[PDB]
């Protein structure tokens, strides 16, 4: 169960000594960077983005592959090559999750010309992440899959704080009323309200990225949640009259 | 927690919700009367009072001339 901050683990850490938590991929880096040169490092990808960066490209790709790559590469060039491009073309592309599964998806409009970077994913409303990149094409059924991602967000609370606690549940159970269209319209706003609620409220990130991909579910796709509730209509008012 | 109460299957929106209350009929109801709504002339109340004791008072004549 996270701990708040302040106070910051550098400062009072484990067994109350100053301790420094850092990703495996940061530190195995180092060693290269510091024989090879800062220079040479930096000489990748944009300002203030600098550096390669090892690439997973799962789901709906013809070859799935762990690819390390030059950071500031597009998601079309990075999938195209390295990796065979989006099953049936890149014209079946529906959605693809940038950075792993706590930042915002991101629709085929934007995806063909934004590259893989902080400073690019962030201005696209999304985020590089762990730059772990999810595939979904035009047979998904992407409030399905965000619903399962709510369900996953839903399990791994931790249960310390009240809004993650409480509120994972309420996403998901909207999320599934959602799924089936049994639901009301206003309810979509309903559903981005909670999710501001829960988000910048909590005492870890994790209720952040709960809020973050119904968010971007909503915001790109928000059609299809509305024609998903319309027409499930003509399966139960058929019962009413 | 209102759709629970008044909404009905399918229901698409908040909305659409039935509401029957009591209310007046089409064109509303009929108009009504508000105001106040209303003899014989002194003349002839006379004139037959006139004719009754006149009638009396010959009757009275005869029957004191009889007796
Ligand atoms: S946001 Fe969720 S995981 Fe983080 S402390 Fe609160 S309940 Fe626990």
């Amino acid at each position: 169960k996270p701990r708040l901050k302040p106070p910051f683990p550098a400062g009072v850490g484990l067994y109350g000594c100053p301790t420094t938590v850092t990703n495996v991929e940061t530190v195995a880096v180092s060693p290269t960077i510091l024989r090879r040169g800062p220079e040479w490092f930096s000489s990748f990808g944009r300002k203030n983005n600098a550096g390669t960066k090892l690439f997973c490209i799962s789901g709906h790709v013809n070859r799935p592959v762990t690819v390390e790559e030059e950071m500031s590469i597009p998601l079309k060039e990075l999938i195209e090559r390295h990796a065979g491009g989006v099953r049936g073309g890149w014209d079946n592309l529906l959605a693809i999750i940038p950075g792993g599964s706590s930042v915002p998806l991101l629709p085929k409009k934007i995806c063909d010309g934004v590259l893989m970077d902080f400073d690019a994913l962030k201005e696209a409303q999304s985020g590089l992440g762990t730059a772990a990149v999810i595939v979904m094409d035009k047979s998904t059924d992407v409030i399905d899959a965000i619903a399962r991602l709510s369900y996953f967000y839903k399990h791994e609370s931790c249960g310390q704080c009240t809004p993650c606690r409480e509120g994972t549940g309420w996403l998901y159970d909207i999320m599934t009323r959602m799924k089936k269209g049994d639901a009301r319209l206003e309810e979509i706003d309903m559903l981005w309200e909670i999710t501001k609620q829960i988000e910048g409220h909590t005492i870890c990130a994790l209720g952040d990225a709960a809020a973050w991909p119904v968010q971007g579910l909503i915001r790109h796709f928000r059609g299809e949640m509305e024609e998903r509730i319309k027409s499930a209509g003509g399966k139960k008012k058929l019962a009413a009259t | 927690t209102e759709v629970l109460k008044r909404g009905f299957p399918g229901m698409k929106s908040v909305k659409d919700m039935p509401i029957v209350q009591d209310a007046p009929p089409p064109g509303g109801f009929p108009t009504i009367r508000i105001e106040r709504r209303l003899g014989p002339t002194g003349v002839a109340i006379f004139a037959g009072l006139a004719a009754i004791m006149g009638y009396g008072f010959y009757k009275l004549h005869e029957q004191r001339q009889e007796k």
